[PDB]
């Protein structure tokens, strides 16, 4: 019924690959740093508008 | 089969075949170590950015 097989004396490791994890970390760091810039710019615009 | 008294069986081994197998196994083991070293360097360059 599609069930898998069993191997004696083996063990099933994790499916995580560090190589792609590191580049994904770079991507997410850059995206976060960019999104912070929108908050900074909105704050600056509000500050300029306040000083009228 | 029939037995034979007063005699003993040998070790059924060949020195030349064992020596060449030793050499080939050593070469294969070093070849795998080369792959291990390549993986080590390829991960070190990525972690160091």
């Amino acid at each position: 019924n599609g069930a898998g097989l069993l191997y004696q004396g083996y063990v099933e490791t994790s499916n995580v690959n560090v190589a792609e994890e590191l580049v994904n970390m770079i991507q997410v760091q850059r995206a976060y740093e960019i999104n912070s810039k929108a908050v900074s710019t909105t704050d600056q615009m509000l500050q300029k508008l306040t000083q009228l | 089969g029939k037995l034979t008294n007063g005699a003993l069986e040998a070790s059924n081994v060949d020195l030349s075949k064992e020596l060449v197998n030793m050499i080939v196994a050593q070469r294969n083991y070093q070849s795998n170590a080369q792959t291990i070293k390549t993986q080590d360097q390829i991960l070190n360059t990525l972690v160091n950015l």
